[PDB]
């Protein structure tokens, strides 16, 4: 009949939108969040939204990528007031270390000793510290790793690195939509949404191959990739169970320390008290044998039937992505993995070799370098895989196998297993419709 | 009854919640504050539209242009009771540059105009 | 082989220059435009 435009104001209607989120925590100096952020709400909102079928796209997500950059801002920020170690590039002359060892590949422990400057212009000391062989390179003479490639800087041994969990919040005019619905592969629609008003806690656990300290699936084994059809892809599996870790550092390393100039101060290994001994992180057999067994079942289900699978070592690459990395206590540790991936399936511990470096580049940067301060004291840390990153072998067309190796190297992979259920939308209250009036 | 808890009604039973939606409207300093300084210009954007349509002093208004039906071929109570205000803002989303620049040329230049005229004598 | 400029505008020096090493210098040898350099050769 007679229909008029009429205008509402305040409709529920909302759009695909990305903002800067406001970073929260529920949390002495820690590299994390806590100095660039403001408390949490104490007791988030949650709103069902009920015959909603909205899309959800993770590979998409805005979020991973402003993760990523207020991470490696906050952990730059860190380092700015901390030791520069630039003067100990030096000829550096070392030996092999000997004593009650049971060591390692030969030569992984080094004592090495060197020519140091003082608190005085005028003078010069002469010193003497252990280095492990994967941060020195031999010219006998030998350089520190790096020393021709890079500035190095001592992280400031006050400050901890163990993990805060950081929330983010939206700004006004925008909305946090989270996906409810279990079993979610991370596309498409979801048949359960809710709105928040800020994200659950996630802590920026840095870890490689594995996935550790995260959140589990609801019921079963997830597996998702951006194209399950596509080796190329780093595929995610999300498990349904936990599985920890034990690591431990038992040779009880103390520390000393010598002042550098008017401002600064170095801090080195000392003598090592008793027997040296491997570091080395335990796998349960038992709980991984189950494990593997859940996972192939679902791999299972995308790669078809009557399918032989396979688990290997990384054929390749740099240390960071064929082992598996940790931060315990603040030291650096590099595991071989191997063994965990040692099976082939058709229808009480591993323990692994652990390597520490000193000299680490947590980013990949070109042109940065840290250095760790080393820890005094017998270390042990216990902690638990949450999910696995592999990747395929195959696309291979000529065989009724298939084999998996470890993936990892991108740390935005890692992330994407807290994020994938979050989306963030944009309000717009304005709209119009039919409906018959008059006015004056 | 809270915020979005309409977006699984119908457009005429979500009408009901209109007021509760408007109160929700409203280096790393500078990214907080860009997003702030930007909402707030949102929100003052879509202020001015209803300021030129008369239509600012209430969530709900009616205007003088008429429908024009062939926009779209459906019955009141095919919209207003068994559709949701998500799903009709797709159904119109290639008509709404047209009627908002009929709301502020064709209605309120003739009402200023007919306002004036009768204040003048 | 020079048809030259302004006499002695291009010039011919050496010095020690450091080196990665703390521990170490290194002799180079470069060209300079007069205009670079002032005598104090
Ligand atoms: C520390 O001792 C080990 C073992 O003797 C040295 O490694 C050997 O190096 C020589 C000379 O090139 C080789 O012929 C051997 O095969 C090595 N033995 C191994 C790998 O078991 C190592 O070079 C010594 N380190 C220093 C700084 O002298
Ligand atoms: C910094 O020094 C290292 C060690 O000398 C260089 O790495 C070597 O690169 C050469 C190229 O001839 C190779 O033959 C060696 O095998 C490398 N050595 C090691 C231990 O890997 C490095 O190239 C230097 N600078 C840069 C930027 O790489
Ligand atoms: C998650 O599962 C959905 C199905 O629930 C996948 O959707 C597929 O989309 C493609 C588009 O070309 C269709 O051809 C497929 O038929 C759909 N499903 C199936 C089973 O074929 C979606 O791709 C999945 N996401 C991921 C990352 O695998
Ligand atoms: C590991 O080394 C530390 C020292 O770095 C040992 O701690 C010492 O324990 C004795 C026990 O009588 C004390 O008297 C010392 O004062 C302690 N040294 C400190 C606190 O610096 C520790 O016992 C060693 N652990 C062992 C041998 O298992
Ligand atoms: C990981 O498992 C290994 C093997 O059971 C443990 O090794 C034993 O450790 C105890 C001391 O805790 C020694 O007395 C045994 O001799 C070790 N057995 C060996 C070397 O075969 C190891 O301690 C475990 N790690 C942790 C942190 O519990
Ligand atoms: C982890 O350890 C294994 C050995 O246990 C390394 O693999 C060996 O590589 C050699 C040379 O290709 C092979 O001959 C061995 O068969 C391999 N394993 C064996 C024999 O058990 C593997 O490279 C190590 N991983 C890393 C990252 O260093
Ligand atoms: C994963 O979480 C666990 C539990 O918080 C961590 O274990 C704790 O580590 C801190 C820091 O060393 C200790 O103060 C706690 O006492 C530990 N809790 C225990 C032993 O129950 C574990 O370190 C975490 N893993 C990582 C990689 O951060
Ligand atoms: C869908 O909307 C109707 C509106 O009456 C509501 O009663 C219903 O609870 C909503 N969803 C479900 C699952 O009932
Ligand atoms: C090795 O053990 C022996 C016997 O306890 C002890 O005498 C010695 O100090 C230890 N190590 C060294 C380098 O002497
Ligand atoms: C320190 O310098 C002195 C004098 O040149 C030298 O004899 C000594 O070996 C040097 N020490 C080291 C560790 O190089
Ligand atoms: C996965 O990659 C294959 C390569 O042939 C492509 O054909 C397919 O469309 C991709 N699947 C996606 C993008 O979902
Ligand atoms: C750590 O030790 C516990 C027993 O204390 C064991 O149940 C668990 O499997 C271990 N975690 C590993 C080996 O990752
Ligand atoms: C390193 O060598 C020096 C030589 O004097 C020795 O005194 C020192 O104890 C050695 N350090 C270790 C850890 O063996
Ligand atoms: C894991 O346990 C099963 C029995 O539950 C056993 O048959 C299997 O051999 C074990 N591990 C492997 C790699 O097969
Ligand atoms: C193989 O196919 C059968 C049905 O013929 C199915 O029951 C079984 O689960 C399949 N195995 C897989 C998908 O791994
Ligand atoms: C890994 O699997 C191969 C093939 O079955 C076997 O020969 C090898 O011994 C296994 N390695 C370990 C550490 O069990
Ligand atoms: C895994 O480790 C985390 C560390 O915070 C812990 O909170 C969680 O309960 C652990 N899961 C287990 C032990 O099943
Ligand atoms: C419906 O409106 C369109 C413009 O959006 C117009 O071209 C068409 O003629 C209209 N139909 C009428 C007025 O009957
Ligand atoms: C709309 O529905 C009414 C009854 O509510 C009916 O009388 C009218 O014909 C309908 N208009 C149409 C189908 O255009
Ligand atoms: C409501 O719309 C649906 C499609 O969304 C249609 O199938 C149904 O017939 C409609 N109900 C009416 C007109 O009563
Ligand atoms: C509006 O435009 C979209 C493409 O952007 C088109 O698919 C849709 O059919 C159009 N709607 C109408 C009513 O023409
Ligand atoms: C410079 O000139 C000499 C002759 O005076 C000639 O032999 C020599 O090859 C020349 N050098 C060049 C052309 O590079
Ligand atoms: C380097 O310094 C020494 C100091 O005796 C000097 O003799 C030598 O000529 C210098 N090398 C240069 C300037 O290239």
């Amino acid at each position: 009949e007679n229909l008029w435009v009429t205008v509402y104001y305040g409709v529920p209607v909302w759009k695909d939108a990305e903002t800067t989120l406001f970073c929260a925590s529920d949390a002495k100096h820690n590299v994390w969040a806590t100095h660039a952020c403001v408390p949490t709400d104490p007791n988030p909102q949650e709103i069902h939204l009920e015959n909603v079928t909205e899309e959800f796209n993770m590979w998409k997500n805005n979020m991973v990528e402003q993760m990523h950059e207020d991470i490696i801002s906050l952990w730059d920020q860190s380092l700015k007031p901390c030791v520069k170690l630039t003067p100990l590039c030096v000829t550096l002359q070392c030996t092999n270390v000997t004593n009650n060892i049971t060591d390692d590949m030969r030569g992984e422990l080094k004592n090495c000793s060197f020519n140091m400057t003082t608190e005085l212009r005028d003078k010069k000391q002469k010193v003497y510290s252990l280095f492990y062989r994967l941060d020195v390179v031999q010219i006998k003479e030998y350089r520190l790793i790096n020393c021709n490639t890079s500035a190095i800087t001592q992280a400031c041994p006050k400050v901890s690195f163990e993990p805060i969990p950081i929330h983010y919040c939206a700004p006004a005019g925008f909305a946090i939509l989270k996906c409810k619905d279990k079993k979610f592969n991370g596309t498409g629609p979801c048949p359960s949404v809710s709105t928040v008003q800020c994200t659950h806690g996630i802590k920026p656990v840095v870890s490689t191959q594995l996935l550790l300290n995260g959140s589990l699936a609801e019921e079963e084994v997830i597996i998702r990739s951006e194209n399950i059809t596509n080796n190329a892809k780093n595929i995610l599996v999300q498990l349904n169970t936990p599985v920890q870790i034990n690591c431990t550092r038992p040779n009880n390393n103390t520390v000393k320390s010598i002042r550098i100039g008017p401002g600064q101060a170095f801090y080195y290994t000392g003598d090592i008290i008793g027997d040296i001994r491997q570091a080395h992180c335990n796998v349960s057999k038992a709980t991984w044998n189950e494990t593997l067994g859940k996972v192939v079942k679902q791999l299972r289900k995308h790669f078809g039937n009557n399918t032989i699978i396979r688990f290997a070592q990384s054929s390749g690459g740099d240390l960071e992505v064929t082992t598996h990395s940790f931060n315990c206590g603040g030291e650096f540790f590099y595991c071989n993995t191997s063994g965990l991936f040692n099976s082939t399936w058709i229808s009480d511990s591993i323990t692994l070799p652990c390597r520490i470096k000193q000299i680490i580049n947590m980013w990949q940067r070109i042109g940065q370098a840290m250095y760790a301060p080393p820890i005094q004291g017998v270390i042990r840390c216990v902690s638990n895989i949450t999910g696995l990153i592999l990747t395929r072998d195959g696309g291979s067309t000529n065989s009724t196998t298939e084999t998996f190796r470890p993936g990892g190297g991108d740390m935005r992979d890692n992330w994407r297993s807290e994020l994938y259920k979050y989306k963030v939308v944009k309000i717009e209250p304005l709209g119009v419709a039919p409906t018959r009036c008059k006015r004056r | 009854l809270g915020f979005l808890g309409a977006a699984g009604s119908t457009m005429g039973a979500a009408s009901m919640t209109l007021t509760v939606q408007a109160r929700n409207l409203l280096h790393w300093g500078i990214k907080q504050l860009q997003a702030r300084v930007l909402a707030v210009e949102h929100y003052l954007r879509d202020q001015q539209l209803l300021g030129i349509w008369g239509c600012s002093g209430k969530l709900i208004c009616c205007t003088n242009v008429p429908w024009n039906s062939s926009w779209s071929n459906r019955n009141l109570s095919e919209i207003w009771d068994n559709m949701t205000w998500l799903q009709w803002d797709k159904e119109i989303s290639n008509y709404t540059q047209i009627i908002y620049g009929l709301l502020e040329e064709s209605q309120n230049q003739q009402e200023k105009n007919e306002q004036d005229l009768l204040a003048l004598d």
